[PDB]
C-alpha cells in the first residue's frame, strides 16, 4: 500500500506547480489588458503539475483530466484529479474548481443559470461519496500572489450560519479564516480511508 | 434560425466506441488512443430534412458504471438514443437489454433509439453475429445497424435514420 508515496508526490507537485504559476500571477497591461486568462493560468499550473509527476513516476495511480469547455460549464470544475487503488479501482476524485479574486452558447434555453459553486456541488452530489469539491484561489485582494485552498463542505458549514450564495462564501471564507491545514494533511486525511469529506472543518488549505 | 432542436445520447459500455462514434460524425476523423470519458459531454450539428434546419445537441456519455448516475441525470429531455455495443465484446451485447430498461426508466416519454454494434471492420475478433444483432433490435423494436467509426461505415446512416425517424413521430 503506496499511500504515503504518492500522498507526498502530489502534495509537492501542487506547491512546485503553485511556485511556477505565481511568476504569472498580478499581471496587468493596461494599454492592452489587465488580465492573464483564468484558462492559461489553469494551463500553466497543470502543466508544472503533471510533468512533475511525470518526472516522480506515479501516472499509474494518478490521472489528471482537464474538462472542456463545455464540461467546464455543467459541472462547476476546472480539472478533476483521478486516484487508483493498487486493485485499479478508483479511491478518490477531487473535482477543482480555480478562483481568481484579484457562457454555454451551444445551448438553448434551459435552466442553467445556475452558479459555478451550485453545479460543483451538484457535480460532487452525482459523482458520489468519494468525490470531494475543491476550490483553488489564485490571489487574495492586497496580496495577488497568494494561493490558497477551501474543500466545499468546510464552505457549506460556513453559509449554513453566515446564509450567503455560494460563491462569496468562499471569499468570505478566505478572509475570515485563520487556521489552515497544509496540503499534504488533508491528501493523507483523505487516502488512507475516505475521511476528509466531513473532517476538515474550519480551516484554509495552506499550498 | 434553426426550426427543430433533437436531443440525443450516445450510451453504452465503456470502450464500445461512443466517444470516436460522435468524434467520427462530428468532425470526419478518427484516433486511436483511447481515453475514457469523465461524466458526460456533448457536440451539436446541423442538418436539414425537407428544407427545415435542425440542431442536433449530440451527448456522448460514459459508459464507466461509477458515472450512472450523472450520465442518468442527462436523459431527461432526450429525443434520440443510440444503444452502441462493441461486436468483439460479449459483455457489452450482454449489458443491451439493461442499457435498453435505463432509456425506458429515466427517459419515460417515447424516445426513438437505434441499435448499433460497432467495430465491424474487426471481422477477426467478433463474437456477436449480425443476425443476432438484429434480432435482439427486433425484440426491443429497435432499428439496427452495424458500424465502425474507424473505417467510418454507418455512422451519417445511423445519425440520419433517427432523425428520420424523430421526425416520422411527431407528425400526426
Ligand atoms: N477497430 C475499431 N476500434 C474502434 C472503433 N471505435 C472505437 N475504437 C477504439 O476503441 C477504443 C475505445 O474508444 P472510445 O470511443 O473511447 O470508447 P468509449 O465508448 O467512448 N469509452 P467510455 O465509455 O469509457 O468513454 C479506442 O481505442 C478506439 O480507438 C471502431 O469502429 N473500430
Ligand atoms: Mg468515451
Amino acid at each position: 500500500k503506496e499511500v504515503p508515496v504518492v500522498c507526498e508526490v502530489v502534495s509537492e507537485a501542487i506547491v512546485h506547480a503553485a511556485q511556477k504559476l505565481k511568476e504569472y500571477l498580478g499581471f496587468e497591461y493596461p494599454p492592452s489588458k489587465l488580465c492573464p486568462a483564468a484558462n492559461t493560468l489553469n494551463e500553466i499550473f497543470l502543466i508544472h503539475f503533471i510533468t512533475f509527476c511525470q518526472e516522480k513516476g506515479v501516472d499509474e495511480w494518478l490521472t489528471t483530466t482537464k474538462m472542456t469547455k463545455h464540461q467546464a460549464f455543467l459541472f462547476g470544475a476546472d480539472w478533476i484529479w483521478t486516484f487508483w487503488g493498487s486493485d485499479k479501482q478508483i479511491k478518490l476524485q477531487l473535482a477543482v474548481q480555480t478562483l481568481q479574486m484579484s457562457p454555454e452558447s451551444r445551448v438553448e434555453e434551459s435552466s442553467w443559470k445556475k452558479s459555478r459553486f451550485d453545479k460543483l456541488e451538484e457535480f460532487c452530489n452525482l459523482i458520489g461519496e468519494d468525490c470531494l469539491g475543491l476550490f483553488i484561489i489564485f490571489g487574495m485582494p492586497g496580496k495577488p500572489k497568494d494561493i490558497r485552498g477551501v474543500v466545499l463542505d468546510s464552505v457549506k458549514s460556513q453559509m449554513v450560519r453566515s446564509h450567503l450564495p455560494g460563491g462569496k462564501a468562499v471569499a468570505q471564507f478566505v478572509l475570515e479564516t485563520e487556521d489552515c491545514v497544509f496540503i499534504k494533511e488533508l491528501l493523507r486525511n483523505c487516502l488512507s480511508k475516505k475521511d476528509g469529506l466531513r473532517e476538515v472543518g474550519k480551516v484554509y488549505i495552506s499550498i | 434560425n434553426f426550426d427543430y432542436m433533437f436531443k440525443l445520447l450516445i450510451i453504452g459500455n465503456s470502450s464500445v466506441g461512443k466517444t470516436s462514434f460522435l468524434f467520427r460524425y462530428a468532425d470526419d476523423s478518427f484516433t486511436s488512443a483511447f481515453v475514457s470519458t469523465v461524466g458526460i459531454d456533448f457536440k451539436v450539428k446541423t442538418v436539414f430534412k425537407n428544407e427545415k434546419r435542425i440542431k442536433l445537441q449530440i451527448w456522448d456519455t460514459a459508459g464507466q458504471e461509477r458515472y450512472r448516475t450523472i450520465t442518468t441525470a442527462y436523459y431527461r429531455g432526450a429525443m434520440g438514443f443510440i444503444l452502441m455495443y462493441d461486436i468483439t465484446n460479449e459483455e457489452s451485447f450482454n449489458a443491451v437489454q439493461d442499457w435498453s430498461t435505463q432509456i425506458k426508466t429515466y427517459s419515460w416519454d417515447n424516445a426513438q433509439v437505434i441499435l448499433v454494434g460497432n467495430k465491424c471492420d474487426m471481422e477477426d475478433e467478433r463474437v456477436i453475429s449480425t443476425e443476432r444483432g438484429q434480432h435482439l433490435g427486433e425484440q426491443l423494436g429497435f432499428e439496427f445497424f452495424e458500424t465502425s467509426a474507424k473505417d467510418n461505415i454507418n455512422v451519417k446512416q445511423t445519425f440520419e435514420r433517427l432523425v428520420d425517424i424523430i421526425c416520422d413521430k411527431m407528425s400526426e
